[PDB]
């Protein structure tokens, strides 16, 4: 029965970890969406030009 | 020398074209800038959420 108890705390705090992960993956996503939008105007601007 | 014979400010109408060139690098500038100053809220308000 400890044996069980000891697994089961671990592995309610390592379920935890996973959703820093998530969180922090799903952050970096917002920032890159800006760089595209930008890139997209570039390229455009410098068909103008030619 | 046109000007000479009747004294009243030579070369007029390239006088004035570089007045109205000035004036259009200024407002370019100042649009240029409200873009990039847009851009930065639309990402501001994501990175909230998140």
């Amino acid at each position: 029965a400890n044996r069980f108890t000891a697994n089961i705390k671990g592995l309610t705090q390592a379920q935890r970890n996973a959703n820093d992960g998530i969180s922090l993956a799903q952050t970096t996503e917002g920032a890159l969406t800006e760089v595209n939008n930008n890139l997209q105007r570039i390229r455009e601007l410098s068909v103008q030009a030619a | 020398l046109s000007s000479i014979t009747s004294g009243a400010s030579s070369n007029p109408l390239a006088k004035l074209d570089a007045a109205l060139a000035d004036v259009d690098t200024l407002r370019s500038s100042l649009g240029a800038v409200q873009n990039r100053f847009d851009s930065v809220i639309s990402n501001l308000g994501t990175t909230v959420t998140n």
